[PDB]
């Protein structure tokens, strides 16, 4: 009901608006965020998370460029 | 003589012109008949090039066809040549008489050690909404007007204003200029601004002590007669060639008089939003200034950032300041031309 | 990755000794040398209070001894205090009236006793009156010859031709976690942590090997505290004198096996009873390298300002773990340029080394023509190492077990009152009424929330 184990993750503002968008865009595939807890702190489906870390990497390093 | 003015062949004796007028296809203007009939028709005994390391084969292969100048004497702000290409031209002109090593100028001051730094301001999380969604150019505002570029902006403007060093900021963009100097209250110039609406600016800021900070627009990319200063930030790390920012880099930056014995005389700063497009050219201004032995650093937070009254230091006027981007068109967004 | 990277947690002798039964530490107090060893790993502060202490057999007042220590410093003495009494090197004793007065544990006493001046044994060494041994081996061909070793072992883990090694100590390798088993017949792979080792300077490397060893040891049915006397006396030994194998038992026999193919000890013949220790075995403490190239041995990488290395590096051990963090460009016979950049330093991340790593790594290997300054390696390469590792480690995970939307803000306040009861509480919102609580509390928080 109101109670989901799952990994808290601790990022940057900037990030929580990319965790939110990575998220709307389903960009891992599926809808990861559990929920938004604060601007600082997201609580986050733990399977995704593994690929969240490369596709955010990736990301990051791909929207330095052009 | 150049089709830009009226010119004078009578009694000349120094002929001061433009390649691209003299390494024509065929004639600009009756002025041309004037002028190039002429020039042909006199044997120089020096040319001197200021820009050949610019200059493309074919306009130099006119040039010196046409002119047969008795020497040639070939000055280069960089032995590579953007135009070098598969030929090296400078075999046409001859050997290098002289290269003056970047550390004999700072070990005797006749070019100040300047401080090359970057201010990786971490993007705005509304600004991040608008960065990703705003896949199209007008994208450009969002890392642009991120308010802690701004803050950092104005406080380093502040500080330098304190020290009383002269400084000039450049911008890729007329509406992030325009809102910065207008907010900021200094001195902005654009192409609309009249001579002596920009001289009044020019004479206050060269000879007048009250003018430290100045603003000038994308013009500044080129010969704009940009003023001598000893500080320079770019609002925008995002720009064109690095050789031509390292170019514009000297070309306005100064030793600051009496100052030599601090830890840099001279200063550069190029303003960067974390996690955007204008990473890579920071990386590649970072790597490029290292290679040419450029000091380097990055900066995130410092003294006053914070602790000194800044703009925007309210979610409100962030977000007006993002509705007022958002609501600039492309055209506002986009790159201001340079001319 | 619920959890951040896997980290090669380097215990130090407090850290793994902290950890052990008071009846191991008397039994390995037992020997002077264990207590020399201990001792000398103690902060100055613990050092001089022991050492001031030793010749009393009176319980101390536990305030008069703290009183020894100026006011400011009582605070870091606090540490030593905590360390010697957490070590059981300090037991209270109860003064008439019940005063806490302190003791040192007396076989610690009478053993550092012992190794100061002569007791029942003569610091548990002698010479058995043998004359020069057969095939005499040469102090700097005893050094090479653990080089050449632990060379050999570091060069397994990087899976190079030549590493012949028992593949007990292979196995070892993988058990202890550093070679990953991600394959069958155990091909050389390498963890994080292996990666961290590798970077790893020698003497801390070595110690945290042997404390896996140790670590596996009475899983091996090894004897811990023998092995570790034996350890302590041979670090308390000497380069060009001979030491005997006699009277030891198979247990050490195992380990001194180990220990000598291992370099650590050379051997006239797997059976001879006679020995000489190595220098590393000697250098076989918890401490540090140094913060430029080794006084030992000097560093050889020329680490430049625009980050260009020139080390002056033939070991292709060494070379190749440059190659890890940083894009080489050039192969010279005495020499190797390389550059550190964002995308070989972010493989070295990825892979799980803190750019510290990296910098001490350098820094124990810079070459010695870089020191005769404060910073051994220029502030912007240090700054923009640092930074591409905080580019990209600022996203951290921890599982937890989230608790929101509770139909009240006293539900809210009650959990979060009881997660503050418990200790359990990891994060909290109390706008929205959200609270993430750990793991361990999911199953009696859910239950709780039936009843509240």
């Amino acid at each position: 009901v109101n109670v989901l184990k799952g990994v808290l993750i601790e990022c940057d503002p900037a990030m929580k608006q990319f965790l939110l968008y990575l998220d709307e865009s389903n960009a891992l595939g599926k809808k990861f965020i559990i929920q938004d807890i604060d601007d600082t702190h997201v609580f986050v489906i733990a399977e995704l998370v593994n690929v969240l870390q490369e596709r955010v990497g990736e990301l990051m390093d791909q929207n330095a460029f052009s | 003589f150049t089709s830009d003015a009226k010119d004078k062949p009578i009694g000349c004796s120094v002929a001061i012109s433009t390649y691209s007028m003299l390494g024509h296809t065929t004639k600009r203007s009756w002025e041309a008949e004037r002028v190039m009939e002429w020039l042909k028709t006199q044997e120089w005994g020096l040319m001197i090039l200021d820009e050949v390391h610019t200059i493309p084969a074919k306009m130099f292969r006119r040039v010196l066809t046409i002119v047969q100048a008795h020497c040639k004497l070939g000055l280069t702000a960089t032995l590579v040549r953007e135009d070098d290409k598969i030929v090296d031209l400078n075999f046409l002109i001859g050997p290098k008489l002289y290269e003056a090593n970047w550390m004999e100028l700072q070990n005797n001051g006749y070019i100040a050690k300047v401080q090359c730094a970057e201010v990786w301001c971490p993007m705005s999380p509304e600004f991040y909404r608008e960065y990703v969604a705003i896949k199209t150019k007008k994208r450009i505002l969002l890392y642009t007007m991120n308010p802690n570029k701004f803050r950092a902006c104005q406080f380093l403007i502040k500080f330098h204003e304190r020290r009383n060093d002269k400084i000039i900021v450049f911008a890729d963009n007329v509406f992030a200029l325009k809102e910065y100097a207008i907010r900021l209250n200094k001195p902005y110039i654009y192409g609309p601004t009249s001579q002596g609406e920009r001289m009044q600016i020019l004479q206050n800021f060269k000879h007048n002590p009250k003018i430290n900070t100045i603003f000038i627009s994308k013009v500044g990319d080129t010969s704009f007669d940009l003023p001598e200063a000893n500080v320079l930030i770019q609002i925008s790390s995002h720009g064109g060639s690095r050789r031509q920012e390292a170019q514009r880099l000297g070309r306005v930056l100064r030793a600051k008089k009496g100052m030599v014995a601090e830890e840099y005389n001279a200063f550069f700063y190029s303003l960067v939003s974390q996690d955007t497009q204008e990473m890579a050219y920071s990386t590649k201004r970072q790597r490029f200034l290292v290679d040419q032995g450029y000091s380097f650093k990055v900066i995130t937070k410092l003294a006053g950032m914070e602790e000194e009254d800044l703009a925007f230091s309210t979610k409100e006027e962030q977000q007006q300041l993002l509705q007022k981007v958002l609501a600039a068109t492309d055209l506002d967004a986009e790159e201001e031309v340079v001319a | 990755r619920g959890l951040n990277r896997v980290h090669l947690q380097c215990r130090n002798l407090q850290e793994f000794l902290g950890g052990l039964s008071p009846g191991v530490l008397d039994r390995l107090y037992g020997h002077p040398a264990t207590c020399l060893a201990v001792f000398r790993e103690l902060p100055s502060l613990a050092k001089n209070w022991v050492m001031r202490m030793l010749f009393l057999e009176q319980p101390l007042p536990q305030a008069a001894v703290a009183l020894w220590v100026k006011k400011e410093f009582s605070k870091a003495q606090e540490e030593s205090t905590g360390l010697l009494s957490g070590l059981r090197i300090w037991h209270t004793q109860l003064l008439p009236g019940g005063l806490q007065g302190l003791i040192l544990n007396p076989i610690f006493r009478q053993n550092l006793r012992i190794a100061l001046l002569g007791g029942g044994k003569a610091w548990s060494d002698d010479t058995s009156q043998l004359g020069p041994d057969k095939h005499a081996r040469d102090v700097p061909s005893l050094d090479k010859y653990a080089e050449e070793r632990w060379e050999v072992v570091l060069h397994f883990m990087v899976g190079s031709p030549s590493a012949a090694v028992s593949q007990d100590l292979a196995q070892l390798l993988s058990q202890a976690g550093l070679m990953k088993s991600t394959e069958p017949g155990e091909p050389p792979c390498i963890t994080s942590a292996g990666f961290q080792f590798l970077l790893l300077d020698t003497p801390a490397q070595l110690w945290y090997f042997m404390l896996q060893y140790l670590q596996t040891a009475q899983s091996r049915g090894m004897d811990l505290v023998e092995i570790l006397s034996f350890l302590f006396q041979l670090s308390f030994s000497t380069l060009g004198k001979d030491y005997s194998v006699e009277g030891m038992s198979d247990s050490l026999l195992n380990f001194l096996q180990h220990l000598r193919e291992f370099g650590l000890v050379f051997q006239r013949k797997r059976k001879s009873r006679r020995y000489y220790p190595t220098r590393l075995a000697i250098n076989l403490s918890s401490g540090v390298s140094g913060a430029g190239g080794t006084v030992h041995q000097p560093g050889f990488i020329v680490v430049e300002t625009n980050y260009r290395l020139y080390a002056y590096t033939e070991s292709e051990l060494q070379i190749a773990l440059i190659a890890l963090f940083s894009e080489m460009l050039y192969r010279f016979p005495n020499m190797v340029v390389a550059q550190v950049t964002r995308e070989s330093v972010q493989q070295a991340i990825a892979s799980g080394i803190t750019a510290q790593q990296i910098i001490h790594f350098l820094r124990t290997r810079a070459h010695p023509v870089m020191l005769k300054q404060t910073p051994v390696l220029p502030p912007t390469i240090t700054d923009q190492i640092r930074l591409w590792e905080l580019e990209r480690d600022r996203l951290r995970f921890t599982e937890g077990v989230l608790y929101n939307q509770f139909l009240s803000q006293v539900d809210f306040e009650l959990l979060l009152a009881h997660a503050r009861e418990l200790g359990v509480l990891v994060f909290e919102n109390s706008a929205k009424r959200l609270m993430v609580v750990t793991p361990a509390g999911h199953s009696d928080v859910k239950r709780f929330w039936k009843r509240q």
